[PDB]
């Protein structure tokens, strides 16, 4: 039921929850923090799944002000000499790394956004984890 | 009377009903005649007496072979006379006299030899004067056009002048005012005397297919050297004689020329470059170009002084990269070439017509995609895929914005119009739109009409969308396949006035959610599937709802449903087409208005 | 209701009539005569309209052995500075013209093809002349 | 059993439960054991006997920290044995006897530090042994190599190896036959000791983010020099430390080595040229590059002598030129960049997938827009805009045929399919087509195959466009909005097993236009809004029809169809999921199975 806080910027507030059943603990750094206005950063991430990262991919349930945003696949590994090292990770493989981001173009309301971000993966693919994302954007 | 009446008391066409002679069995009102087509071959003296209020008098292809004195005499009224595709013999000194109000004089194809003996020196109201496909032979106008101060238009195209003396202009030297505009296409021209247009002023030239090689154009264009043209226009004509080479030289002349636009229209010649051909235009304001294949093009980065370009109907292959840094309208319409749009770089565009190209623009839209902040109006309508990916970041300004008939995507994504906060006008019928996204139109504060026809809704149930519209006026939603609707839609729309439901797939007709509807004055609900009504609270329709279509839909015209049926009828004050109301039901009794069936039930 | 006889290639038998009340008389000439496998020539027309040719444009009503193909609209002047020199034409002026085409690309059936050509120009726009063309073909 | 029963009497997964100590209380027949997550911390002798017909063993973070001799002493039949994420310590020199069946061994991150004291030499069934993310320094294969001779795969990623020294391949000098596919990606290498791999041979060898600079890749590829390996990938991950630069001389090693396949996987430098860049490649039989940008490359027309060309996840911009005479497939798919396909020319090609680019054609489909006539399969299907103007003259061996999700436009303008004699397969689902001509499939006689879902008809009235397919075996007609029929339609597909009509817009089910299916099999009814039957003839459905859904639907359970709602009944041995097939008309009695009414009237 604890709400992690992951950092605060000049147009964002973000925190997330579990959404499943298990909750395996994650550790989720954003460097420097998240601007909806565009920015370009480091995500670390250090976890240890329960399942093989073998083409993982998110399936995203966006909300902004009580609106819902149709569902939204994104793939991070297709599944043969993939991009990012870690969809190479086991079962109960240490994955310490960090992933590089960035982004622009795209003026958002000012309001709560929460971003249900379901991650699936495996040969027969299950459900990885499931985590509520919180995010309030101030513009200007 | 064989004639056709067009307009009782006032138009009449005996047009091809062998007349040998001028009919009379006609009202003495009449206004416009028409002629054409009737073997009358003698035109005498008062021929025309019964009609003294004609304004408008066709006489084209009659066989008139003379016209005698005073044939028209008593035509004080008459504005427009036409005598296409008579072969004149004899014209007599004084054929156009009583034609005081003469402004119109179409003389095509009437083996007219000589402007010189044209008795028409006396008409001095006389605007347009067209004697084009005939046999003149000089340019050398008449002393008598002094007398004719209010000729704006003259046509000598496809005639035998080939060639331009000095003398030939010495009428126009005398004529300070003189707004006029001439065509002088399809003659064998081939010399223009140097120094014979010098302090010359026309408001139009329009020289095409004119010259027989580049050379002999090249040496028309000096001879031109000194004139002062609003708009010229050069070129030549797809099913004639057209130039084999069209190089970086053959428009050097222009340059001793004072062109405000200009416009080449057509050219067989693919170019080969286009900034050393046209330098001698950059001065101009208005620039065109259509039907002219740029293929073989491939810098058109220079900075002209140009503040409208157009480019229509022409062949490109890889898009226009553009950077004139003073245009403020652009009109790229109807180009048939490559698919693909890329980037241009216009920071004074205000106006931006990028219509019907068949193009595809890979991440719409953003200032970065045309260089500009000051776009007002923006009509990408009938290309390709339009792939959404940026709400209008720095477009803020836009008033209107047309993506009629083009595939777009990604519009349930987010909200692509956030940015519009002044947008007025917004089109996007039949884009394939299948709005899932109740946040699909914030931003479009200011927004009055809307034309989203021909798309698709989610489950197809009309959500709350409409809520922070608030001047929207005008609201198409046709073809949309609607079927439930939600009864707060529409609750916000105190300004709507029109609001076209129609070819949808409603069954049950409604009345709640229109309750708010202050200013709503029109209702199209037709060519539907309405026939019940799951709510007889049918008296919620606004005060100020004049007009309600209905017509053509599946009624049940059955006992079952008299309540709803009878309504109709109650109210017959606001409905349309009554006669296109057929019923649908009764496999006996169909094609019979609803307003209009025995209730016995 | 004579029917006329444009011409015959290796591929085609082409003829039409008028469909129209009035029959104003067209001479109508193919040089080479058309061939549906492709062909390239000159279209020489001689006619004498009784509106003025001001934004010609055809209505197209094609058929295939009893099948039907959606209205095509076909423009042949825009209206402004146009491409050929016969748009400028007036109600009763002589148009004698030379008309080139081209074409290729496209495999037809073998059979009967009709296709009524509508004309249509003027400011107020009316119908100038009506025909129907017959076209047979016959492939390899 | 605080465990989960996956399959009964054979699937256990008792994962993350606390377990200080092996489970007992589970069947003797259980074949795959998962034991993951569970604080173990000591494997001692004979810990596992309850599990004698064990096949798979997870053991993946148990905390395992000593494992001693015979632990496994009774699994004969174990295949698989998973130890990832244990920290070992001590690793008994008999712990792995009794698996006489192990053919995969994981022990991925296990504080391994050399492969040399692996107590493993004596399982020769072993297939593959996974050892990544480990310490291991030394590539010096241990001797007991030998001894396995069903080894086809090693994973040495993600280790501490920094050089290859000759001596260390010593023992593969030794295996003859030896199908070994090695992974050493990850490795921070900077030294392959010259004619190390002289007459060695690998399947497969994969080499990614293993060098620091271009100047350490290009030495230690020198030391590769003699290797003969059927298929090499190297590159980089897009999450970790990249080349600083990849010029046209970072390749120039394997030129002296034996590649039949090559691939580089992810570079994060763009490519400013390929064909100086990838010539030490052209004797290879299939190249490929996945996720690599080459906007940059200026020629895309060398010609290499490769079959197999595989472009995936790439930047691109401008569409490659390519020109490959050799090429038999070609797969370019998911490629993000420009929009706008060109003609490519590869006489060669039969297999060509250009599926899922965003690409726009401008005209399909014509031999000249490929360069082939041997084409059999044809993809182009999630792409943009594809105008038809060709009915794919010299294209007449196309088998397979996908446009799917691509705007199709002039579908219903001419026939474009004339000339696929023998096309076989053909989807065309959700291409926005609107069929407006009954010649829209002539040609396709051999077609067994048609996907036509998503679109829509002319009038919604689907026509007779069916008459020539006749080995027509399959046809999804879902989602087309269709509301008529006409009853001729399907009476020539007599093959024909299968046919969608699902989620249309029917609301009476009908029986006759069935009548000739004589093999038709199934038939989905489903999603509609059918509840009557204009037609009592019923019992048309053919002697063959086993499956026919009718699942979810508006129904009417009114006395008023009591002859069409018993006929659901009188049949219920040929519908299907009855507990959805819910009443939708009477207010009060809805949802309950219509399959189960008082047909009270
Ligand atoms: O305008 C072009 C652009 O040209 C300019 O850049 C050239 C060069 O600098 C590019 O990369 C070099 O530099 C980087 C780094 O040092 C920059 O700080 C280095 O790491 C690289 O290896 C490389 O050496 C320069 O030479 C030129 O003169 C121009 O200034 C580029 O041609 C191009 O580049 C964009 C992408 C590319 O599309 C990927 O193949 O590459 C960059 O980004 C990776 C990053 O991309 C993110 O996605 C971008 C957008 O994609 C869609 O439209 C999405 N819907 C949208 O949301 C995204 O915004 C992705 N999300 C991240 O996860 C990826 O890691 C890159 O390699 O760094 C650069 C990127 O351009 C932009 C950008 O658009 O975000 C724009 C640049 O002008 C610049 O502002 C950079 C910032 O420096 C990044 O911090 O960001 O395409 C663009 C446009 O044509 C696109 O329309
Ligand atoms: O493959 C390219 C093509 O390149 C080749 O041609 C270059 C050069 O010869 C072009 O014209 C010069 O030559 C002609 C004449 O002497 C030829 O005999 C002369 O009159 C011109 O002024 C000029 O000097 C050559 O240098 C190259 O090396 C190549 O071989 C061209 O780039 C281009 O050309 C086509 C069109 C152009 O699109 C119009 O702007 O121009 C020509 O045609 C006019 C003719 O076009 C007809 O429409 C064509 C098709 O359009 C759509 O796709 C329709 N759905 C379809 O049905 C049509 O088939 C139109 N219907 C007629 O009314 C017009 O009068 C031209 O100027 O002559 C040529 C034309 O190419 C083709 C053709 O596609 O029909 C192909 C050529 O290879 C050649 O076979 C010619 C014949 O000689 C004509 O008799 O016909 O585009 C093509 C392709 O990229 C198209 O996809
Ligand atoms: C509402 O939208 C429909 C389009 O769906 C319009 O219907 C057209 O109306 C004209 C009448 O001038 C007809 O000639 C067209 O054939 C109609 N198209 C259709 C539906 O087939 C209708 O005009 C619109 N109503 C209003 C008030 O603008
Ligand atoms: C229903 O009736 C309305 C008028 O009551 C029709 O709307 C007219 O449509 C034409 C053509 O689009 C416009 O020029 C007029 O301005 C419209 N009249 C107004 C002011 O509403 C409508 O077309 C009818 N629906 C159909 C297709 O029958
Ligand atoms: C007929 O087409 C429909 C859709 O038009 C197919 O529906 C899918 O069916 C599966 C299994 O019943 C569901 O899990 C999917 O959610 C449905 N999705 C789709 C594709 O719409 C249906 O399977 C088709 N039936 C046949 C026999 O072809
Ligand atoms: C209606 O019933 C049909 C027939 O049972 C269903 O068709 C099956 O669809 C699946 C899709 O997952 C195919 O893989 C099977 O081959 C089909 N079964 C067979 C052999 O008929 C269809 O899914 C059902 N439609 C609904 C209501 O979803
Ligand atoms: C699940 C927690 C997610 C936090 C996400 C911040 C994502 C930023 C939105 C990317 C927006 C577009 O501008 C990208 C391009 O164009
Ligand atoms: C009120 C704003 C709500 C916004 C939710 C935004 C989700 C992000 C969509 C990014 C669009 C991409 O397709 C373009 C790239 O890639
Ligand atoms: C009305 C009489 C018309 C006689 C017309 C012959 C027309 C030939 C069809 C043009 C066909 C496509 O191949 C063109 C391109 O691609
Ligand atoms: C059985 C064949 C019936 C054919 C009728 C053909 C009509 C001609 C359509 C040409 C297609 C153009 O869009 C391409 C160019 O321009
Ligand atoms: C994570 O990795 C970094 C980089 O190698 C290393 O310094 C650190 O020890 C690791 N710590 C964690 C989060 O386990
Ligand atoms: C000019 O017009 C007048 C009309 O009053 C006419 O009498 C006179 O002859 C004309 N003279 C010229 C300049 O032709
Ligand atoms: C005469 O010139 C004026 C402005 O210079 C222009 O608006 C007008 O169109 C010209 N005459 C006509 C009506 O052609
Ligand atoms: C229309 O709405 C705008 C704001 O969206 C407002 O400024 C303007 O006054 C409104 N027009 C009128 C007079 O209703
Ligand atoms: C049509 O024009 C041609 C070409 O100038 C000419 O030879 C012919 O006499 C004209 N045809 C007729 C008789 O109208
Ligand atoms: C090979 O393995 C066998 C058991 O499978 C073992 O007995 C033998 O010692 C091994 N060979 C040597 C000495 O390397
Ligand atoms: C071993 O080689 C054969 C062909 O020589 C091949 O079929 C098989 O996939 C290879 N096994 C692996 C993946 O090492
Ligand atoms: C399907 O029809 C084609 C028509 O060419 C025929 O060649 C083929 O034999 C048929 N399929 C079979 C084997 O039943
Ligand atoms: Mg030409
Ligand atoms: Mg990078």
């Amino acid at each position: 039921q604890k709400q992690y806080w992951v950092c605060n910027s000049s147009d964002a507030s973000i925190s997330y929850t579990y959404c499943d059943k298990m909750q395996y603990p994650i550790s989720i750094n954003v460097n420097p923090c998240i601007e909806l206005k565009g920015s370009k950063g480091l995500l670390h991430i250090f976890y240890i799944p329960r399942r093989d990262l073998k083409q993982l991919y998110f399936n995203l349930y966006i909300t902004v002000n009580t609106m819902n945003l149709p569902k939204r696949k994104e793939v991070i590994c297709r599944g043969s000499d993939d991009d990012y090292s870690f969809c190479r990770a086991l079962k109960g493989e240490t994955v310490n790394t960090t992933i590089s981001f960035s982004f622009k173009g795209i003026k958002f309301s000012k309001g709560k956004y929460k971003c249900v971000v379901e991650a699936i993966s495996g040969s027969p693919e299950e459900m990885l984890f499931c985590l509520e994302f919180v995010i309030l954007h101030q513009p200007n | 009377e064989p004639c056709v009446e067009v307009v009782p008391n006032i138009t009449y066409q005996c047009m091809e009903l062998n007349f040998y002679k001028i009919p009379d069995n006609l009202p003495f009102s009449t206004k416009n005649l028409d002629l054409s087509f009737n073997p009358l071959r003698h035109l005498g003296s008062y021929s025309f007496f019964s009609f003294p209020e004609l304004q408008v008098l066709d006489l084209s292809r009659c066989e008139i072979q003379t016209i005698e004195d005073g044939a028209y005499q008593s035509l004080s009224h008459l504005s427009t006379l036409i005598l296409t595709g008579n072969p004149i013999q004899s014209l007599a000194l004084g054929a156009f006299s009583g034609l005081s109000s003469l402004q119109k004089l179409v003389a095509v194809e009437t083996n007219l030899a000589s402007l010189e003996n044209f008795p028409i020196g006396h008409l001095k109201t006389l605007k347009e004067l067209n004697v084009a496909h005939n046999l003149i032979q000089s340019f050398k106008l008449p002393e008598y056009f002094s007398n004719l101060t209010n000729l704006e238009h003259l046509d000598l195209s496809s005639n035998k002048i080939q060639s331009i003396y000095c003398t030939d202009l010495r009428v126009l030297h005398q004529m300070p005012l003189l707004n006029l505009s001439l065509d002088l296409s399809l003659n064998p021209m081939n010399f223009i005397q140097p120094g014979a247009f010098k302090e010359i002023r026309l408001h139009k030239l329009t020289l095409r297919n004119n010259f027989d090689s580049l050379n002999v154009m090249k040496t028309c264009i000096q001879g031109l050297a000194g004139l002062e043209v609003h708009r010229l226009v050069l070129g030549e004509f797809r099913n004639e004689g057209n130039l084999e080479k069209f190089d970086k030289s053959a428009l050097e002349g222009l340059c001793n020329l004072t062109i405000e636009e200009f416009r080449l229209a057509y050219l067989d010649y693919y170019l080969d470059d286009i900034i050393d051909l046209f330098n001698c235009l950059t001065n101009v304001s208005s620039f065109s170009l259509v039907s002219v294949t740029i293929e073989r093009v491939k810098d058109f980065s220079y900075n002209f002084g140009w503040q409208h370009l157009e480019l229509v109907n022409c062949k490109f292959g890889q898009f226009p990269t553009l950077k004139l840094k003073s245009l403020k309208r652009l009109t790229f319409t109807s180009n048939k070439g490559g698919n693909a749009f890329s980037e241009v770089d216009l920071p004074s565009l205000e106006f931006l017509d990028l219509s019907r190209n068949g193009l595809s623009f890979k991440g719409c839209c953003s200032q970065s995609d045309f260089g500009t902040t000051s776009l007002k109006y923006l009509d990408l309508s009938f290309n390709g895929v339009i792939t959404m990916s940026s709400n209008f970041l720095g477009l803020e300004q836009l008033e209107h914005l047309d993506f009629q008939h083009s595939n777009l995507k990604q519009m349930s994504e987010f909200s692509v119009f956030l940015s519009l906060r002044n947008l007025i006008y917004l089109d996007i019928s039949h884009t394939h739109t299948r709005v899932a996204f109740n946040g699909i139109f914030n931003g479009l504060s200011s927004l009055e009409v809307l034309k989203m026809a021909g798309n698709s809704f989610q489950e197809n149930f009309l959500p709350d969308i409409f809520t922070e519209l608030r001047n929207l006026t005008f609201l198409d939603l046709s073809q949309c396949q609607l079927e439930q609707l939600s009864p707060t839609a529409f609750n916000s729309l105190s300004s709507l006035q029109v609001l076209n439901m129609s070819h949808n797939n409603f069954f049950s007709l409604d009345t709640f959610p229109y309750k708010c509807l202050n200013s709503l004055q029109v209702l199209d609900y037709s060519l539907n599937h309405i026939m019940t009504s799951k709510k007889q609270e049918l008296q919620h329709f606004p005060s100020s709802l004049a007009f309600l279509n209905l017509t053509q839909n599946d009624f049940a015209c059955t006992c079952e449903h008299q309540s709803f049926l009878q309504w109709i009828k109650d109210q017959r004050q606001l409905l349309v087409e009554v006669e296109r109301m057929e019923c649908a039901t009764p496999s006996d009794k169909q094609g019979m208005p609803v307003l209009s069936l025995n209730i016995t039930c």
